[PDB]
RNA sequence: UAAGGAACUCGGCAAAAUGACCCCGUAACUUCGGGAGAAGGGGUGCUCUUUAGGGUUAACGCCCAGAAGAGCCGCAGUGAA
RNA sequence: UUUGGCACCUCGAUGUCGGCUCAUCGCAUCCUGGGGCUGUAGUCGGUCCCAAGGGUUGGGCUGUUCGCCCAUUAAAGCGGUACGCGAGCUGGGUUCAGAACGUCGUGAGACAGUUCGGUCCCUAUCCGUCGUGGGCGUAGGAAAUUUGAGAGGAGCUGUCCUUAGUACGAGAGGACCGGGAUGGACAUACCUCUGGUGUACCAGUUGUCGUGCCAACGGCAUAGCUGGGUAGCUAUGUGUGGACGGGAUAAGUGCUGAAAGCAUCUAAGCAUGAAGCCCCCCUCAAGAUGAGAUUUCCCAACUUCGGUUAUAAGAUCCCUCAAAGAUGAUGAGGUUAAUAGGUUCGAGGUGGAAGCAUGGUGACAUGUGGAGCUGACGAAUACUAAUCGAUCGAAGACUUAAU
């Protein structure tokens, strides 16, 4: 349960108990309020729309984002609040809980608790094979020339084709990833962020899913 | 703020009682090792080899010679199991990093206080 | 930063001798990037020459080029000389800019996005 | 950094004046090691006389590392050259004149009894 | 590493279907000029 | 390029490292010629002093030094090739 | 899966053993587990069965196919795939022409008996595969969020201690047993830490050319050489992960039966039990042509609202950029503006600028001064430019029953 949302700041070091010394990365959770509230009857799940951070309201000539437009000030409205500018939705909870217009707080956490971080990857580029995957590479002297790409690609004749699941080279990238099991250091609420054991997907100033593992 | 946000958090963290240095002293640092049984204190006694950038992350290393074996040990600034720490010494260096003298053993290793 | 898909010693002669011509011109014709980036330099350069001061004539001697203006009247200077006796009061007010820029057509030879660069 | 071909100096006074390693045990597939370990190793330079001879083979336990490590505290400890202790299968070694410093991360390691046969430890 | 078949000429027609080249925006000058290009300098019938 | 240092490999292929000049010392074996640049060591920067020259010398001066000291600075002194 | 036999395809070419890189399937199972067994008291060894899900070292010596050995490991399996793969690598060996030796041969030459040496081509058209876009369609149009039909991915072990030296035991060995602490390997996410890199950062330093000389700068000398090093990219550096738990289970093992009037690990029950199946967790997923679901916004003024001008919600062109990036897509912004640059400050890095003054015969030193400089980083400031403007863009079809 108790899902949040927030970007990605950076890491420092922190000296906790016993002068332990623990790198921590740092989430700026804020103006996180509730627009939806579905539920099975209705959209065939039990869950919650959230957003993340209020943006600028409806204008004229609005080419870049920062502005909304029509439909999504009327969903901003429809809950008394704001344009927003990142939205996602929740199952975990329970929503009986929590109620629409709501500004769930980075004090819904304490230091010390289990939770799922899901944000995505910086994403670098096209790459090769032995960076893409782990593929221990060829030779760079005796006379060789077979340095970083792959060789085989499959059998021979029989089965005269490739299969697919070949880990050829391609984009390495951005894509969703669910660290788990991490766990929290201290709830802060003056500039209402968070501290979090270790390192989390994604690039500064991004976007993460925090929620509650439970196990 | 963007830009202010990190070490308004860390400055809680952040010890203050200690003094100022640089490279070319000679030190002498009291630590509060806990052993199994008690926070026996010891102290090394070192050279200020280097440190770099602020914040929790300011941290600094001393050289030492044992048994004729050199010894660099290398410590943050404001972690709590420092109990002290004393400038026993200067030195008119001229670098920032002083890599350049694990090689040497002796009057080579020779400094100017001050 | 950018490169130019030339080397860090041509590539450096070029822009201080590109800056040096600008400075004779006040606005020249070339390309995109070039601009771009002699952009940030002479703008350094009107910072410097802002002051007058001996130690930045002696930091910007060593961008510009030896070089002599025949100006009006059978009368000479340099681009030093220059900079630090007419342009300087100019700009001497502002804050930034220093220059614009003017887009154009291609070129016959390329699809060379040309433009135009001059002072402000 | 410690793998197999790699030169090791002892520190005790069995009667090897100078070791390389075959081996890093532990784990299948387990290729380095550093300090509070347990490895093989075979003499190539001995001192005349002692316990250990030339080409004998033998188990011995790390000591100070030049890639020295850091620790729960966040703190890092160096040295400026490697060294071995070689032990009596039973955490004991064969030489008792040890030389040099050590480090303190062997306590655990149950080589207490080395670290009081050691001079100044850390 | 070279054709086994002949290129049947439905099949290179349908493949250079994207090789095209689109268009410029050409619009008028309303702030000054005549009808050229927005937001530029004279570049046919122009101020600006 | 850490750290390790031929585990690579059919094979240290390649790459690495050496190198200039000055000084000191250089074995075995030899058809006595040689081996032998054996090996292996050490040294070279800058200023002042001359005492003293190669004298540049007319001569200390001209620079190189007679080349001996004392000092200055650097991580580093055939600082490059 | 040997040696072979038959000569069906292939000699107007099916063109190479090993090894490297990368695999992928079986099980007649090496570890792993579970059971039953033992000439097993537990273990031992051994036997059988269940089980294939995963995993299944590094070196020395022969090209040698092989094999032996040194260390380990929980083990260090057997196999299949053009004796897995050379339009992916080497060619160590063949087989080439040189040459030597031994033997045979009148000899030319032969053997194989060895030996040294001796040239591995190809701009990818189709399928296929990994990634990326474009097009169009889901009976109104758009924006955003989503269910998930299914698909892919994941399941390895080892250890200290507590219960427990307890059961077993003939003690030794020593449990199964729950935990945490664990470690390795492996896959992952990140640069706070350690370190590398750093070619527009800082310093030092040789030669040499110009700036008459002087210095000072600059050029060239692998970035001239050396030391350091920001951002970012990084691992050897940081943190994560694995396990379960459910069933349905299997070998099985326990049960209760009847036929075989008995009984007898369902033939109709009861159970339990495997890293097995499923669930279990991560990811992709309505082109899922079946095209889903919710919320919001737009709705031809003319007008069979056809159809034009229009038009709206909405998009696009263009432009400043980068957390993105071959391209294009993605994203952030486009003057009501901090998007970039500049300016100012700061951070951080480097290591005490110049000019003065003093000292010093001089080289040099001190103070002025944590000075002076500072690319990517941070803030602020509209000083500069992203302004004019254009293009597209619907008019809710029928049938039937409800309404």
């Amino acid at each position: 349960t108790k899902g949040i949302l927030g970007r990605k700041i950076g890491m420092t070091q922190v000296f906790g108990e016993n002068g332990e010394l623990i790198p921590v990365t740092v989430v700026e959770a804020k103006e996180n309020v509730v627009l939806q509230k579905k539920t099975v009857e209705v959209d065939g799940y039990n869950a919650i729309q959230v957003g993340f951070e209020d943006k600028k309201a409806y204008k004229k000539d609005a080419k870049s984002n920062k502005y909304a437009n029509k439909p999504a000030e009327g969903h901003a409205k429809k809950a008394d609040a704001a344009p927003k500018r990142f939205i996602r939705e929740f199952r975990n909870v329970d929503v009986d809980a929590y109620e629409v217009g709501q500004e769930v707080s980075v004090d819904t956490f304490v230091a010390g608790d289990v939770i799922d971080v899901t944000g995505v990857s910086k994403g670098k580029g096209f790459q090769g094979a032995i960076k893409r995957h782990g593929q221990s590479r060829g030779p760079m002297s005796h006379g060789s020339h077979f340095h970083r790409a792959p060789g085989s690609v499959g059998m021979a004749s029989d089965a005269s084709r490739v299969f697919k699941g070949q880990k050829m080279p391609g984009r390495m990238g951005g894509n969703t990833v669910t660290v788990q099991n991490l766990e929290v250091v201290q709830v802060d609420t003056e500039n209402k962020v968070i501290l979090v054991k270790g390192n989390v997907p994604g690039p500064k100033k991004g976007l993460v899913e925090i929620r509650t593992s439970i196990k | 703020t963007n830009h202010k946000l990190i070490e308004a958090v860390t400055k809680s963290q952040l010890r203050t009682d200690l003094p100022s240095f640089r490279p070319g002293d000679t030190l002498r640092v009291h630590v509060r090792i806990i052993e199994g049984t008690r926070e026996r204190i010891q102290v090394f006694e070192g050279v200020v080899i280097k440190r770099r950038g602020g914040g929790v992350s300011e941290t600094f290393t001393v050289r030492k010679i044992s048994s004729g074996v050199g010894v660099e040990r290398t410590f943050p600034l404001h972690t709590p199991k420092i109990e002290k720490i004393e400038v026993k010494r200067r030195g008119k260096v001229r670098r920032a990093k002083l890599y350049y003298l694990r090689s040497l053993r002796g009057k080579a290793a020779r400094i100017q206080e001050i | 930063y950018r490169k130019l898909g030339r080397t860090s010693d041509q590539r450096k002669a070029m822009l201080r001798d590109l800056a040096t011509s600008l400075i004779i011109s006040e606005r020249i014709e070339t390309t995109e990037a070039r601009a771009k980036e002699v952009r940030s330099v002479v703008e350094k350069l009107i910072t410097l020459g802002k002051k007058g001061d001996l130690a930045s004539r002696r930091n910007a001697a060593k961008t510009l080029r030896n070089v002599e203006i025949l100006n009006e009247d059978e009368t000479t200077q340099t681009a030093l000389q220059k900079l630090f006796g007419e342009i300087a009061e100019r700009y001497t007010e502002r804050q930034g800019g220093y220059t614009r820029i003017l887009k154009q057509g291609p070129r016959r030879g390329d699809g060379a996005e040309s433009v135009i660069i001059e002072l402000v | 950094m410690i793998q197999q071909e790699t030169r090791l100096k002892v520190a005790d006074n069995s009667g090897a004046r100078e070791v390389l390693t075959i081996k890093v045990l532990g784990g299948s597939g387990r290729k380095t090691a550093n300090i509070g370990d347990v490895i093989v190793c075979t003499v190539k330079n001995a001192t005349p006389g002692g316990v250990v001879k030339k080409g004998d083979v033998v188990k011995a336990v790390i000591v100070r590392t030049k890639s020295g490590v850091r620790r729960n505290d966040g703190s890092y400890i160096k040295f400026d050259e490697n060294a071995c202790v070689i032990i009596r299968d039973d955490k004991g070694p064969r030489g008792t004149r040890i030389f040099g410093p050590v480090a303190r991360e062997l306590r655990e390691g149950n080589f207490m009894k080395i670290v009081s046969l050691a001079p100044e430890v850390l | 590493a070279v054709p086994k078949r002949r290129t049947s000429k439905t099949r290179k027609n349908k493949r250079r279907t994207h090789f095209k080249i689109s268009v410029p925006g050409m619009t008028e000058c309303p702030n000054c000029g005549e009808y050229k290009l927005s937001h530029r300098v004279c570049k046919n019938c122009g101020s600006y």
